[PDB]
């Protein structure tokens, strides 16, 4: 009945959004640091352990105490101890069995969205995971911006590839999309399809391809976990993208086939194995000795000499040609 | 965080 309890938690968000720097007096800044430390601190554990604290006004003011601390301009930092706990609260807001997302979307719409993918050029990795969690929760709870999010994420990827070639979070945005891959509808959409061939593929092309690498594999595998028809148009394409330079990145292209190869169905396999194992035995007599051990694992795999003895009258000549020949 | 999968559809 009183609203003291919520007029106190509107109090100390708002008063969260003074971004005073008092600078001259140290003191004085020191003070004022701690006091905006502690209601955060405050705030956390309240919505955290609380119920029923989320009240419809407490909303707008949440979505606005982030606006103002977060949506900044990039460096190119001291005050993360600030950042981080705003971070904190703002997940355990979204995370809270109390929130209800159609109360939260007249105020995280669109713009909000746009100003929060900004932020993945963070240098800081602890604030791109950060980043990473939150819009994967936004995700998963406004089905209103779940378009507009892969748009735009795709938006930052082709300017990746064909433009500046700089991104520092483009690992987490993919970590992000290997959840909604996993989770895609039975008759797989054209927009993921032409996601994958004209996105995905071409990511490989790009020379830091070292920092998003393992995130940027699983997406294709998961791909063709869902739907075992786009094998082949995946694994031709890397081996166009794959490094004619014999240097340790080709490396990083047998993992990601091999964990294809694990997926990859029986009547799939016999459509580019020629081609595959033509690329692989150029590994396997490659002057880095670091590619070829890596090529020389496949033996090892339980599951590839499998579709090698099933296949063994058109893989063994190009492995072993001074051993095996072939004809019709 | 390897994050939760996401349906698309119910």
């Amino acid at each position: 009945p009183p609203a003291d309890q919520e007029k106190l938690f509107i109090q100390k968000l708002r008063q969260c959004c003074v971004l005073f720097d008092f600078v001259s007096d140290p003191l004085s800044d020191l003070k004022w640091k701690e006091v905006k430390r502690a209601a955060l601190s405050e705030m956390v554990e309240y919505i955290t352990h609380n119920r029923n604290v989320i009240t419809e006004p407490i909303y707008p003011e949440v979505v606005h105490m982030f606006a103002v601390n977060m949506f900044r301009t990039l460096p190119p930092e001291a005050a993360w101890p600030h950042l981080q706990l705003v971070y904190e609260f703002f997940l355990r807001f979204l995370e809270s069995p109390d929130f209800q997302p159609n109360i939260a979307k007249k105020y995280i719409d669109q713009k909000f969205v746009l100003q929060l993918l900004e932020l993945f050029d963070s240098e800081d990795p602890r604030e791109r995971d950060f980043l990473k969690t939150t819009l994967h929760r936004i995700y998963g709870k406004f089905l209103g911006l779940r378009a507009y999010i892969r748009k735009q994420i795709n938006n930052i990827f082709y300017r990746f590839i064909y433009e500046t070639e700089h991104h520092n979070g483009i690992a987490e945005l993919l970590e992000i999309l290997g959840s909604i891959i996993n989770g895609f509808a039975l008759p797989l959409k054209e927009e993921h399809k032409i996601f994958l061939l004209k996105v995905l593929l071409p990511l490989h092309k790009v020379k830091s391809l070292s920092v998003y690498h393992p995130q940027l594999a699983y997406c294709v595998v998961q791909f063709l976990e869902k739907d075992s028809t786009l094998t082949e148009p995946v694994v031709m394409a890397l081996l166009k993208y794959w490094p004619k330079t014999h240097s340790p990145k080709e490396v990083m292209f047998l993992n990601e086939l091999e964990e294809i190869l694990d997926v990859i169905e029986p009547s799939e396999f016999v459509k580019i194995m020629e081609p595959l194992f033509r690329q692989l035995a150029k590994c396997v007599s490659s002057p880095h000795f670091q590619v070829a051990e890596r090529a020389l694992y496949y033996w090892n795999n339980e599951y590839i000499m499998s579709l090698i003895s099933d296949n063994a009258a058109k893989i063994l000549p190009i492995m072993f040609p001074s051993l095996y020949r072939n004809s019709k | 965080t390897e994050l939760s999968t996401i349906l698309e559809e119910s």
